[PDB]
């Protein structure tokens, strides 16, 4: 359904307060740490071994970097996500043949390290608002292949 | 290239708008939107040689198509010579449906119209669009302050400033719309605004989104003696008309006040006071609260059909004094400060002057912080008067106008002490105790602000020697009572400081022996309070009559009663009586009761106030002088 | 799974909490009711409102039981087998819910409890959630 | 015709079935909304676990209780009906039912049963492919058909990660999972993945599919019994098919 | 035969390891079932590796592989090799490779302990060196018994043992030893009952700590609480200052811990402003003791250091000797000048520093009932030492006076000439007397200094149970008729009680003993438990000087002129509210009418509040002669005090049975002018404020007086309500008139 206005509103201007160039290379290597098994489609990257290695490596941080930003583009037009992300969810689908639910455990665990950076004013209607929207991400993503 | 390819629209308004559909081994499919993105729709405008400086996407009047789509997630970089040569999946193989099918308008800018219907102006309303001679309107989802402010600029009317509607006539729902994801915003044309819909989507079961922008009326005043008095006159439309002074409340003259940054209203006006407009009466009543920001967000009322003539049309006048100059300056934020008071422009007394007033003047002047207050005519004297106005800004305020003022009784300023200013001229270089309810700033009961709260001081030790620094302290001049047992009432909150023994040369209340911060046994039922030698009051004294706004009038000053002479005591200086008793707007001078056995001290004479002061202590006078009146020179007056 | 490494970590984690993992429990209730609104319908008589006593003490439950359950963490099905009927057979509760209120417990530790979220931790506590979630649903019918 | 996948192979883990690579899984749906696998064996007859077909049942039920009360997809989206169930005489240990279609299924690229071995396959160390529409790491039934690969992991290993002692008298149930397997020589055992990918909810009646590189050829070797692992437990249990081929030939025949 | 090896194997050293054996040239292992520590001693023996130190299944060692050799042997450990354990024979077993055995012997594990960051060499964390490495111990589990054993091990005192560690930081690499819990006697942590080794889950911020003291050391005091006997909970033990956590603080701790210190009981955990101490960072965790324990370190498995604890901070006690009060130099206990003790001194209160409220709650506390009258001056002698310097400003309805609020007196030194003294309703001394218990016997009352028997004529049995339940003896069984104890040899008391039975003590009854029938000298109680008044002036509108009038038995009638003590008119003007004391004015010759007199002879000692209760002759209606009719003048319910003259000072009036003050709030010179000439002085010269004439006392009983100034009396005038003021002390109003 369409997001009411002061929750959209919450949600952008946290993710304006949201630090772009770290939380969502942690957010990544995390998925690679408690779910070690998507390291297959990123192990052209190296060892995924330890939580040093994967938080140092490179290549972790400028791909979640890149899908931060895919994500700003998300909360930017969230009410047609699918188009936007078409060919993105092509690559990742058609391609590479992501599992889509390993969206959503990468979402909630970006909700997790979203919780990490802001504490006690990340507050249960904000998170309900970046479930819902982490959500129709994941659906949009998940759109090719029925 | 292949096995026989060919593109072409269907169920266009024209030849190259339409559905497309692309023949593959000599049978017609259509093709999915899915990815049909603008690159897309400019390489099929290419294609088929119609102009391509308006592209939209989507389905006008092209029905669904049927069979095979043959290509999908068509992503073109816009070189590709044709459809078939961008990007795709493969030929027949789809997860998409008919309902998906991509369709194209291509155009040359020549039929877009965009107009605005229902709200009362061309620049309020909801936002109808008409492409191709077909009416629709924009979907608000989606809808931004970006997008209402690039509609809003399309028409010349400045930005948006409220999606609301206003009950109007209702529009025929068309069930066409547009759909914009989004611009940046510098675009000149919601057109030019990347990525837009035409038809075919299903927005959601809410629509009709409208808009007022801050040009749909837009108030000015006209024929005052200062730009922040005169005569309302609004254009609505592009028509601008008079408002009855039955259609204009206080609180929309506030409103228009703030609005025009004109400060607070001082008074409202009937019967043509400004004179009679001209033209247009305005049939719209304006029944906002007051609070609004903006007289476009006001509600407005259909006339009952009264008529108004332009002997009713209202007149307004706010607080501020805006024409202040910097003379003799280097740079346009460095001068002598000269002010224009009475029709004439005079240089500012430096008697009262410090950094605080020149931050509030360079920042009034758009000019930044003060640099320096040099001393001396560094920047001449100027040939002119030299106004003896002293001002007692806290350094906060916007304007000079809101700042308090004080020119009775002013000591006579010499040639060389003049005010100047140095300001930074960057806007970005940046850089307490009062009293309540005394009627004034020098009397009342003491509060400080002290540690993020307002408290009070305990009678407890109270003298004459602490009510003589906090009088000093306020520039109140000298201490005439220090009242205890809350003689202006209780005040509230903490009692800061206790048994207060200041020996009068302290510069601040804390420096004082006391017990220490919040240490005292006392409530605010002794609160002190003071009243100091500048506290000045006005009222009018009658021995015949118990009318309270209607008599000799008397000013209590440096601890008596005076009258004031009759001496060039004009009917501006009996209209600020009246309205200051809150009487009415006029009233005479009566001859005076010779039957009274006392002569009376008077203090000043030839007060002559311009129009727009609400008190005699705003209007200019003669010096402070104490003599004895005769019974002819006092005045007497009685306000209608 | 669940190595010794995971174990003493989600051990020393957990003790750290204390007496707040009550509070915390109806915390991650209220978010959970808040997110998945279809919860809702497997607590009808509830108050369901924001710090509801009732929701409060159930979440004081749930926070004691899972205390206990790492109090002996080697063995949970003995520990877990009335609630394993009590939920499973009686309530019938659907097992994508148990996964929902694991995560809304995550994010309530994560935000209340920064310090102690490293990576590590944040494995062994959602490999534990699973291993708990699991033997209760491991009755389901 | 035993196997020959159009696309051969190269739960909550990775490798998406994307290209349909295991055309002889069907899903069942019980009559309250629970999804299960299955496995066919000729053109009108598939195998699957008496547990699964006992879903949404009392232990004591019959064959026309069940059979009205279930539904069969297969392939992708094709419905098929059932025309009789014929369970094992024996279901403390042999957790099978066999399932006879009314007609015969269409055989193509996406519909093609797996080939029964005439070898024993289950050497330690062999690592099959397990094919599943079971739930995911949300709990959740999958979306999308999946499958992973694990190795065949010693039996009397598995009997102690289950059962206190491999000795009868000494055995008491140390199961981290309430539900016991059932354990005896008509079963074998098999380890999770490696990076830590297992099989949970509704794998069940799914194939321990084998590719026998040599003939390239595809058969199921076990039937996944034990379908309560969650990747918190270590083994998945399988039933031996050359221990049950007599019946399934018997029954076949008549 | 020489066919048989033995071995340890993958137990880092030749005599740790799983038992593997060599037979006919392979190597098998042993089950661990039916295995015991004799096993242990015959491998130890057989290798020369020591002493046994520790067995364990396959767990510490992994599965063996091949043949078991042995299973279910029996042995006594008194064997020359394991073969001649007792056994099924080769090849006998129900094990499986799960269930071998494995050992460490003591040349192959290196024991030792040490104590390490202690504050002496007998305090510290617990380190043991095994196999060359130093590890800690979880404390999971870790009790006194192992402490105990700690202490023994290292020669330490072990009079007195604690847990835990202070100062010592969290160890680093293996803990070896988990949840150990032995007898107490054992030698040895390592020969206590213990897990696996090397299985555990402890983390090194859980590590093991020990304390060994001899009690000398331990000191225990309360700081910022005005007294030893309020404040914080200090602990120093070895010199470590530290607090107690109130995380399982409650009454019955604070009771253990305020006994110890001998102040009586904890009555609250309040907090009392009075010093802001620095925290100290290590904090005492208790584990719910009972509360019957002498001392603190009596109570069983305290914890000192090693936890943090967020949200239970500072614990702070207040005991009821913080402030202890009582009644010294009056005649009864319940009376007299109040002296209370803080901390180890006792001194007087002012007469500026205690109301009516605290005076009610004190005696409470005190069980002395409600507040008669408040005495300045010191009525009942000069205290002695220290004048405190606090004000109570209570409001009355607490428990304790440790409980009211107290503010410090602002400078200003009091004399004893000002100390208050204080007399309230309860009478306590009644006593039994020839009963075989102290609870039962025949009812004797002290009044005007003599014991005396009471009548039996109404002496009920609910009487008779308050009486000995305040005694505390349970419920009265009965009351025997007659002087079966004897009569006794003294006056017999007339006075007449009214019991509810519910009252608490025989000083909360209605008593009567005007007039009061007598009784023969045989009829005296034993128990064995298990009107109106006025003035009559017929001349002169004053209600507070005239012929003291009573009436009772539907008729107005006077008093006999005799007896009549100052006491006496001290109570009837009390009663009346006129004054403490009086003068008996000459009568009115001027009176004509003889008037029937009920009561004469009524006397009364000093305490009570009401004639009612002052003894006298019987009733009997006489015609008063006009020379017996009694007249009598209390003094003025108002006075001036502090004043150079009688008609000048602070005002002070008699109201509510104390004096007090007047707020100068609309203080006018009509207001003086009225008391003043009510006091016949001639006209008012100044009203002053501020107390010029010094600070009074007591209750501030007007505030915004209004006279008109003619009005008779000040209490015809205009007021806020009585007793309801604003103002302070420093508001009071004086005057001058000439
Ligand atoms: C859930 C949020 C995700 C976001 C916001 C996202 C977005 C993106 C974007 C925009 C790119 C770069 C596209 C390009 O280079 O053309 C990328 C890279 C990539 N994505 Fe994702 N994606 C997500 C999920 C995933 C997941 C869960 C996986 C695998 C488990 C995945 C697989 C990949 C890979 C392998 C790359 C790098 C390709 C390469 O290195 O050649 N994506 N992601
Ligand atoms: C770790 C997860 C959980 C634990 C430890 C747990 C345990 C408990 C406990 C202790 C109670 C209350 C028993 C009593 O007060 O006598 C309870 C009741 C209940 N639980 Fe859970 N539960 C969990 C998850 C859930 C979830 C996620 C749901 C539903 C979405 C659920 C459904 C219910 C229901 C319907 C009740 C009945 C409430 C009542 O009887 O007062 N459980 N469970
Ligand atoms: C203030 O003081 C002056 C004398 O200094 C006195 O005349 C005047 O009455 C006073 N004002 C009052 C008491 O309000
Ligand atoms: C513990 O305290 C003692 C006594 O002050 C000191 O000698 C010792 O160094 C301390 N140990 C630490 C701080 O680890
Ligand atoms: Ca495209
Ligand atoms: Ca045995
Ligand atoms: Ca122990």
């Amino acid at each position: 359904v369409h997001l009411t206005p002061e929750e959209k509103s919450a949600v952008t201007a946290l993710w304006g307060k949201v630090n772009v160039d770290e939380v969502g290379g942690e957010a990544l290597g995390r998925l690679l740490v408690v779910y070690p098994w998507t390291q297959r489609f990123f192990e052209s990257f190296g060892d995924l071994s330890t939580p040093d290695a994967v938080m140092g490596n490179p290549k972790v941080k400028a791909h979640g970097k890149k899908v931060l930003g895919a994500f700003s583009d998300g909360l930017a037009h969230l009410d047609n996500l699918k188009g936007t992300f078409a060919t993105l969810s092509e690559l990742h689908c058609d391609k590479l043949h992501v599992d889509p639910e390993n969206f959503r455990l990468l979402g909630n665990v970006l909700v997790c390290v979203l919780a990490h950076h802001f504490g006690k004013e990340f507050t249960p209607p904000v998170q309900a608002a970046y479930q819902k929207v982490v959500a129709g991400v994941a659906n949009a993503l998940a759109h090719k292949y029925h | 290239k292949g096995a026989d390819l060919s593109l072409r629209l269907v169920d266009g308004v024209t030849e190259c708008s339409g559905r497309l559909e692309v023949r593959f081994q000599g049978e017609w499919g259509t093709i999915c939107d899915d990815g049909w993105d603008s690159y897309d729709a400019a390489v099929a405008c290419k294609q088929l040689g119609c102009p391509t400086a308006v592209t939209a996407i989507g389905r006008v009047n092209a029905s669904k198509g049927f069979g095979h789509i043959w290509l999908d997630s068509v992503s073109c970089q816009g070189h590709e010579p044709a459809i078939w040569q961008c990007k795709h999946h493969e030929w027949g193989k789809h997860y998409c449906n008919h309902n998906e099918d991509a369709g194209v308008t291509c155009s040359d800018g020549s039929d877009l119209e965009l107009r605005l219907r229902g709200g009362g102006s061309r620049c309020a309303g909801t936002v109808e669009v008409e492409i191709q001679r077909l009416l629709g309107k924009v979907c608000d989802r989606g809808w931004g302050l970006k997008e209402a402010d690039v509609v809003c600029r399309q028409l010349g009317c400045g930005s948006a400033l409220k999606t609301s509607y206003q009950v109007y006539s209702k529009i025929q729902a068309t069930n066409t719309w547009l759909f914009l994801s989004s611009c940046n915003g510098n675009e000149t044309s919601l057109w030019d605004c990347k990525n837009w819909q035409w038809g075919g989507l299903t927005c959601d079961h809410y629509e009709e989104a409208k808009i007022t922008c801050s040009a749909h009326r837009e108030p000015r005043l006209v024929g005052g003696d200062i730009p922040c008095s005169g005569r309302v006159e609004v254009k609505h439309g592009d028509t601008w008309g008079s408002i009855c002074d039955s259609d204009f409340s206080l609180e929309a003259a506030s409103v228009l006040c703030r609005e025009l940054q004109c400060g607070t209203v001082v008074s409202i006006l009937g019967g043509a006071h400004f004179g009679e407009g001209n033209g247009q009466i305005w049939a719209e009543e304006f029944q906002c609260e007051g609070h609004e920001s903006h007289l476009s967000l006001c509600p407005v009322a259909p006339r009952p059909e009264g008529t108004c003539s332009h002997s009713r049309d209202v007149g307004v006048v706010c607080s501020r004094y805006t024409e202040i100059r910097l003379v003799n300056g280097k740079t346009p934020c460095e001068g002598r400060v000269e002010l224009k008071t009475l029709g004439a422009w005079g240089s500012l007394c430096n008697s009262h002057w410090d950094i605080e007033d020149a931050h509030v003047l360079c920042q009034q002047l758009k000019c930044g912080v003060a640099l320096s207050t040099p001393g001396g005519a560094r920047f001449g004297k100027g040939n002119g008067q030299i106004w003896r106005h002293m001002f007692h800004c806290t350094g906060t305020e916007q304007h000079m106008g809101d700042c308090p003022v004080t020119a009775l009784g002013a000591s006579l300023c010499p040639s060389e002490q003049v005010a100047s200013v140095i300001c930074s001229g960057n806007q970005s270089q940046t850089l307490q105790l009062r009293l309540v309810n005394g009627g004034g700033r020098c009397a009342g009961r003491v509060e400080i602000y002290h540690e993020g709260s307002w408290g009070t001081i305990c009678d407890d030790s109270w003298d004459l020697s602490d009510a003589h620094v906090v009088c000093r302290q306020l520039g109140c001049g000298e201490a005439i009572n220090a009242t205890g047992s809350a003689h202006f009432g209780e005040g509230t909150g903490p009692i800061w400081l206790d048994e207060m023994k200041c020996n009068g040369k302290e510069s601040r209340i804390w420096q004082c022996h006391s017990h220490g911060w919040g240490q005292q046994n006392c409530r605010h039922k002794e609160d002190a309070g003071v009243i100091c030698s500048e506290f000045m009051s006005l009222r009018l004294t009658s021995e015949a009559s118990r009318e309270a706004c209607a008599g000799r009038l008397e000013v209590f000053y440096n601890g008596a009663w005076g009258t004031v002479g009759k001496s060039s005591m004009s009917e501006t200086t009996v209209g600020v009586v009246c309205r200051q008793l809150g009487c009415a707007d006029k009233g005479k001078i009566n001859p005076a009761s010779l039957d009274k056995a006392m002569s009376i001290p008077m203090w000043v004479d030839n007060v002559q106030c311009p129009k727009g002061p609400d008190t005699l202590w705003q209007c200019p006078s003669s010096p402070w002088e104490k003599r004895l009146a005769s019974p002819s020179e006092e005045t007497w007056i009685t306000c209608d | 799974v669940l190595s010794p490494a995971d174990k003493t970590n989600v051990k020393a984690a957990w003790g750290k909490v204390g007496a707040h993992a009550g509070e915390y429990g109806a915390e991650a209730l209220e978010r959970m009711f808040l997110s998945f609104p279809t919860t809702k319908t497997y607590f009808p008589h509830f108050d369901l409102s924001h710090g509801s006593a009732q929701v409060k003490g159930h979440g004081k439950k749930v926070a004691d039981a899972l205390t206990n359950a790492v109090a002996h963490v080697d063995d949970m099905p003995n520990a877990l087998s009335a609630l394993s009927d009590l939920h499973a057979h009686k309530l019938r509760v659907d097992p994508v819910n148990f996964k929902l209120l694991s995560h809304c417990l995550l994010v309530t530790l994560a935000a209340h409890l920064p310090a102690e979220f490293t990576p590590a931790v944040h494995a062994s506590l959602d490999k534990f959630l699973a291993s708990v979630s699991t033997v209760l649903t491991s009755k389901y019918r | 015709v035993c196997g020959k996948p159009k696309n051969p192979a190269n739960i909550l883990g990775g490798h998406l079935d994307a290209k349909g690579s295991f055309p002889w899984q069907a899903k069942m749906v019980s009559h309250h909304n629970l999804t299960t696998g299955a496995t066919l064996i000729n053109e009108q007859w598939l195998l699957t676990t008496a547990k699964n077909l006992f879903l949404n049942h009392s232990e004591n039920a019959t064959a026309k209780d069940i059979a009205p009360t279930l539904t069969l997809y297969v392939g992708k989206k094709q419905l098929v009906e059932i025309e009789k169930v014929v369970l094992h005489p024996n279901y403390s240990q042999v957790d099978i039912g066999l399932i006879k279609l009314k007609q015969k299924v269409s055989v193509n690229e996406r519909v093609m049963p797996i080939c029964l071995p005439s070898k024993d396959y289950a050497e330690v160390g062999r690592v099959g492919y397990v094919s599943g529409w079971g739930r995911n790491a949300n709990f959740k039934f999958t979306d999308h058909l999946k499958y992973v690969m694990l190795p065949v992991a010693d039996q009397d290993q598995c009997i102690r990660h289950y059962e206190g002692s491999t000795v009868p008298e000494k055995k008491t149930p140390k199961s981290p999972v309430g539900v016991q397997p059932i354990l005896n020589e008509h079963t074998f055992c098999a380890g999770m993945s490696k990076y830590q990918e297992d099989t949970c909810y509704g794998d069940a009646g799914s194939a321990f599919a084998v590719h026998d590189l040599e003939e390239d050829t595809w058969y199921a070797t076990g039937i996944l019994s034990f379908d309560k692992s969650c990747a918190v437990a270590e083994y998945g249990v399988y039933v031996k098919v050359t221990s049950i081929q007599d019946w399934v030939q018997k029954t076949i025949a008549e």
